[PDB]
RNA sequence: UAGUCGGGUGAUUAGCCAGACUCUAACUUAUUGAACGUAUU
């Protein structure tokens, strides 16, 4: 349900974000990245090729399982075309936009990546110059990763006819932009924000004298 | 014996305590005096004439610490950082010491809490162990209370060992002394990021 | 060889010897001591017949014992130790883990193969009753984990021996620096007057420790005291006073003091009264113008009474 | 709860006393206990176990003492896994048992044809209806198909997949170990029902009906 | 105030906040955050504390992280005095980012990670500087490593470039140093602090000036 | 200021008196074994 375009609108006005979907989402794009549908098109078009072959040498054991992979080719020739038909970005060049806009405007965060470990896929950061799991990360560095991630995401599903779909419209209401950030940060994230998302309108609340000083007194 | 009863004569709360256990009156009363005296200053504010605070606090391969020690104050410590720099690490480790505490008072041998295999271990560290270790302050009668809380990697094959003996002690003398005759109680309490919640008004505790 | 040399001094077979000595790390006696507050310590005793073998093996092969090794020394002790460290106004104190049962017959190979100084030779087929004189097994069904006791008489001399390398390099660097620097057993005691030398010291004897043992030995991190004459020194129970004198104390001394007094009124039992001669004559060892004054205080009769 | 529990797994936990609900109110010693002492023939003539509670803030605590139903129970578990052996049963039927009847049956995960299943939730007050209903469905579906069919399909085809790769198709070679793999399970799964020494569903099904036509009288 | 209503046929807590009666649901999230930390241990005092004439005043330790959590900067000066008035004989143990709480707060209760620790530091100290009853602006640059003035916006290295460059012309103003000002002016308006710091540069800079050639005639 | 050191007093582990000290900074420990002090011989 994650890879569906208007999951973009599930719980976005709900308060939090959903900040689980992204990394579900983000596994998901990674394990698509390292195996294509079309090479398992082609394979599964050699499959039942190969099994069209068998079934024709008077082997009627295997016409059950020939049609269960025509079936099986058909639907992936069908979630291509819907992925062909929905002009859709690559899912290698979503992973990078929103990888870049997490870089950017998360400060301590230099890398993001996928890693299988044991039997599980894991989520790593290089936070500080440290490699690290999300839950590693401090309250204040997951929250605002968690915000510009979700936003991103929703961002790259609404807009796939965007070369960078960042650059889409939009309304964006923050409660306490300032919620945990260290003043140093504080004098960087409008900036960082606005840069990134740069036709969205936000809306937004503080209690930060550090915040105020990187915006116009039109704004406030 | 005759040495638990010099140090004891001496001011030590332990020795009476333990002489206390042995001969089941004046033990006890030492032990309840040592808890309950104090006196009201020029402010009009009462004060223990045996205060309890930590003293110190060692990390060693925690989180983000190979080694660090912090000294802290008796009455207000405040530690101060950018984001990352293991402010919530150094809460969180007293917090866990001082689940030892709570868990004796409530109980006889009950258990506090420990640091986690998956996550508290330093990430780069050779070693693939973690140690909290704190010395705690109760009057010039128990001048040291030192625990230690300690946790090995997971799939490490040699396992690191808690030292939480003195903690269980100490928890032990407020928990029977109390049964005995009503003494007062030290609070221990944490309140994390986590403290803001929306408010629910309907939904109700049976538990306890 | 270590067979014949020990029948020799024992005046039994090498037969006799060599038959004990296939059980000999199963003949310790285990009991509990209690401690001066709460709870006990574990001690492990070697049997009597085992006792005497350890003893022989320590009397027939010297080890070499570095001169900053207080403890467990023929004419040194507590005095000595704390009156290195005397005169000097900063004071580091350092505790190992575990000391003696992280001893094991590996650390103390490697000891022999590595020491500079001249250890004794021991022939490949001596190294096995070797193990078994000197290394307790504390698991009856793991027969692979032996382990120095503090209890064995033996114990004392192997230790500061697999201490020796440590010592050297340690006493050298310190040396260099204008540091003082003791051994008593597992108690390792720095002194300095120059300000924040100290403070170098405890990551130095990490890395050491791990470059000699690896992690057989390790610092014991909650033990790890800085001091000054800002604060109260100790050094093995004895106080460092702020005149750079040896003292017990104010609080023994006081109570010393209140026991006289007792006694001086007939108060004091059978028991105490005996407590407190021994405490007198190790207070006349550490302080002795202590004595002088409670002479003073008392009157010779009374002290001469009680010391007679 | 005790008894339950180490049949099922070594160590396992039954049931404690409650300190809210369990403790009387105005007791003077502030604990409670629960004794019981069983008869195991005259080899064990008292198999005694106490569950016990203290309230909060006791100076000792009371600990239950378990470990002879423990050690009953551990006999019973070892024994069988060696050689299989009858077991006991240990069921509560309160007045909860009285609820109504969801005709949406769940198709068969699996769970119901294990022997242990007979432990789950026996104890809850209720029984499991339910769980009979897809059991006793699952019987007559075994019954009315042949045996070891699935394995005898099976292995036809695993013959014919393997004379595919012998006739010099490589592109088949995965399918074929996949096809090996499900054949072993089956015949494990077989072998280890045969190894169990199990009743025939058939004859499962017969006493079942027999006893439920005997007992409830409206029904023939 | 606080207190139980019963009439309406359930159990409601109120409150008088800021002179208007209010359901415990009505606060403000800062409010209600900062009001549930007081009550629980309030409340725990109370309990564990029954000998005490002030149950308040018993013995513990308190963890408080983030104590800024939500508080707007008038709140963060009074936050610490209140509780530490109010619990004398608690130990607490707080983690701040704010400057003005530290503005309340003495240099020997801070402990300070040194800017680029990478967790090999062995001992955690006290700031150089006193914080209590120090200026916030000094507290975010001596203490706190932050520059007073934003320093991803240009506008905030103008009066430091307007000075370099009235240095820079022997303290004339030349036509670089005239637009510098005007856009200064422009910006920041006619009585700005910058605007009037930029004044002071002017005349102290012609008063050292005509000294100097009164010293060289 | 506080903590620390401790010469004196004090039916004396208390209290009181006197003098001093201040690297961010002691927390008094363990036997029957070993060593040391004393006693015994
Ligand atoms: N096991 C670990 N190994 C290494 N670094 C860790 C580990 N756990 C957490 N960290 C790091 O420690 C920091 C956690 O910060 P935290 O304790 O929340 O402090 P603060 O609240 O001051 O931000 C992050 O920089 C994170 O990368
Ligand atoms: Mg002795």
């Amino acid at each position: 349900r994650r890879e569906e375009r208007f999951d973009a609108y599930s719980q976005t006005l709900g308060g939090a974000g959903r900040f689980d979907h992204f990394v579900e989402w983000y596994i998901y794009l990674h394990k698509r990245t390292v195996s294509d549908i079309s090479s398992s098109i082609k394979e599964l078009e050699q499959q039942v090729n190969d099994l069209q072959r068998t079934v024709d040498g008077g082997m009627v054991s295997v016409k059950s399982l020939l049609e269960q992979m025509k079936f099986k080719l058909s639907e992936a020739i069908e979630r291509n075309d819907a992925a062909v038909s929905s002009r859709v970005l690559t899912e290698s060049v979503q992973k990078s936009i929103v990888e870049k806009a997490i870089c950017s405007v998360v400060p301590s965060i230099s890398n993001i990546w996928v890693e299988m470990i044991t039997g599980s896929d894991l989520v790593k950061v290089t936070n500080d110059g440290h490699d690290v799991t999300i839950d590693q990360l401090s309250d204040g560095q997951r929250v605002f990763l968690s915000l510009v991630a979700d936003l991103a995401r929703r961002m790259v599903m609404l807009n796939p006819l965007l070369e960078n779909p960042l650059e889409g419209r939009g309304i964006v209401l923050i409660d306490e932009i300032e919620l945990h950030l260290h003043p140093k940060w504080q004098q960087e994230v409008i900036l960082n924000l606005r840069s990134a998302f740069p036709n969205i309108q936000f809306i937004i609340t503080t209690h930060s004298p550090i915040v105020l000083s990187t915006i116009e007194k039109r704004c406030i | 014996t005759k040495q638990y009863e010099r140090k004891a004569k001496g001011g030590n709360l332990l020795s009476a305590f333990e002489l206390y256990q042995r001969n089941s009156g004046e033990w006890f009363e030492m032990c309840r005096d040592y808890i309950q005296d104090g006196h009201v200053d020029e402010s009009g504010i009462f004060r223990p004439d045996n205060a309890f605070y930590l003293r110190r606090l060692t990390l060693k391969d925690f989180r983000r610490f190979s080694l660090l020690e912090i000294k802290l104050e008796e009455d207000l410590t405040v530690i101060i950082g950018n984001n990352g720099k293991g402010k919530t690490s150094i809460l969180y480790a007293i917090a866990k010491t001082l689940s030892w505490f709570v868990a004796n008072i409530l109980k006889e041998g009950g258990s506090g809490q420990r640091l986690s295999e998956m996550t508290d271990i330093k990430n780069d560290a050779e070693d693939r162990y973690s140690d909290v270790s704190s010395t705690f302050f109760f009057g010039k009668g128990l001048k040291s209370v030192p625990i230690r809380l300690s946790r090995s990697a997971l799939g490490t094959a040699e396992r690191r060992d808690s030292e939480v003996k003195p903690a269980k002690d100490l928890a032990d003398i407020w928990r029977v002394i109390n049964e005995v005759n009503t003494i007062n109680l030290p609070t221990f309490a944490l309140y994390n990021v986590e403290r803001s919640q929306p408010f629910n008004r309907n939904i109700k505790d049976n538990t306890g | 060889s270590v067979i014949r040399g020990l029948a020799a001094v024992l005046r039994q077979s090498d037969s006799d010897i060599s038959a004990f000595l296939v059980t000999a790390p199963r003949k310790y006696k285990v009991y509990k001591i209690p401690k001066r507050t709460t709870g006990f310590r574990v001690i492990a005793q070697p049997a009597k017949g085992l006792k005497d073998i350890q003893r022989a093996f320590v009397q027939l092969y010297s080890l070499p014992v570095h001169d900053a090794s207080m403890a467990y020394m023929k004419g040194k002790g507590i005095r000595d130790n704390a009156a290195a460290h005397a005169g000097n106004q900063y004071l580091l104190k350092a505790d190992l883990e575990d000391f003696f049962n992280s001893i094991t017959p590996a650390i103390f190979w490697r000891c022999i193969e590595m020491s500079s100084a001249q250890t004794p030779q021991f022939e490949p087929q001596d190294k096995l009753f070797i193990e078994k004189i000197l290394f307790w097994q504390p698991i009856k069904r793991r027969k692979t984990k032996l382990i120095l006791s503090v209890g064995a008489p033996s114990s004392p001399v192997i230790s500061n021996f697999c201490m020796y390398e440590f010592d050297n390099r340690i006493h050298a660097a310190c040396k260099k620096v204008e540091i003082t620097y003791t051994r008593y057993a597992d108690d390792l005691t720095f002194s300095s007057n120059i300000p924040d030398v100290l403070k170098a010291v405890p990551s130095t004897l990490e890395v050491l420790l791990k470059d000699l043992f690896g992690s057989a030995l390790r610092l014991n991190h909650s033990k790890t005291v800085f001091s000054s004459k800002a604060h109260n020194r100790h050094v093995t129970g004895i106080t460092i006073n702020n005149e750079e004198t040896l003292s017990l104390g104010r609080d023994r001394k006081r109570f010393i003091k209140h026991l006289i007094n007792q006694y001086k009124y007939g108060l004091l039992d059978n028991e105490d009264k005996a407590y407190l001669i021994g405490l007198l004559a190790f207070a006349s060892h550490i302080e002795p113008s202590f004595i002088t004054r409670m002479n003073e205080k008392y009157s010779l009769e009374l002290m001469e009474r009680l010391r007679g | 709860s005790w008894f339950v529990a180490n049949i099922l797994k070594e160590g396992g936990s039954g049931q404690r006393l409650s300190e809210m609900t369990d403790i009387k109110n105005d007791a003077e010693d502030r604990y409670s206990d629960v004794s019981s002492t069983f008869f195991f023939g005259k080899g064990l003539k008292s198999v005694p176990i106490r569950l016990s509670r203290s309230a909060l803030g006791t100076a000792e605590r009371r600990d239950s003492e378990v470990k002879p139903a423990k050690d009953l129970a551990d006999i019973w578990r070892v024994i069988n896994e060696v050689n299989t052996i009858n077991l006991p049963t240990f069921a509560l039927y309160n007045v909860e048992r009285s609820q109504p009847f969801n005709r949406n049956i769940k198709d068969n995960t699996g769970r119901r044809e294990e022997r242990f299943d007979a432990y789950s939730q026996t104890l809850g007050g209720a029984g499991r209806f339910d769980h009979f209903v897809e059991w006793y469905i699952y019987l007559h579906k075994r019954t009315v198909s042949d045996i070891s069919s699935s394995i005898k399909e099976l292995e036809q085809q695993v013959n014919d997949l393997q004379r595919t790769v012998d006739g010099g198709m490589v592109s088949v070679k995965s399918l074929l170990e996949q096809m090996k793999f499900k054949l072993s399970e089956a015949i494990e799964r077989n072998d280890a029902a045969v190894s169990s020494r199990v009743l025939t569903e058939s004859v499962q099904k017969s006493i079942v009906e027999k006893a439920i036509c005997s007992v409830v009288p409206s029904i023939s | 105030n606080i207190w139980v209503e019963m009439i309406t046929g359930s159990d409601l807590v109120k409150v008088t906040n800021d002179g208007h009666d209010v359901t415990i649901d009505q606060l403000s999230d800062g409010q209600r955050v900062f009001l549930s930390l007081v009550a629980d241990l309030a409340r725990r005092m109370v309990m564990l504390n029954p000998l005490l004439e002030n149950p308040l005043e018993g013995r513990g330790i308190v963890l408080i992280d983030e104590i800024e959590l939500h508080l707007h900067p008038k709140w963060q000066q009074e936050v610490i005095l209140n509780l530490r008035s109010a619990f004398p004989n608690i130990q607490f143990i707080i983690t701040t980012h704010s400057p003005i709480v530290l503005s309340t707060i003495e240099k020997r209760c801070i402990r300070e990670f040194e800017p680029n620790d990478d967790g090999d530091q062995s001992f955690l100290d006290s700031p150089d500087m006193q914080t209590k009853g120090s200026e916030n602006a000094q507290i975010l640059e001596q203490v706190m490593n932050v520059h007073s003035t934003p320093p991803g916006i240009a506008e905030s290295h103008w009066l430091g470039n307007f000075e370099l460059l009235l240095l820079d012309n022997s303290g004339e103003l030349d036509n670089h140093s005239q637009v510098l000002y005007d856009q200064i002016k422009a910006h920041f308006g006619i009585d700005s602090i910058e605007l009037k710091k930029a004044d002071s540069l002017i005349r102290i800079n012609k008063m050292k000036n005509k000294l100097n050639k009164i010293r060289a005639e």
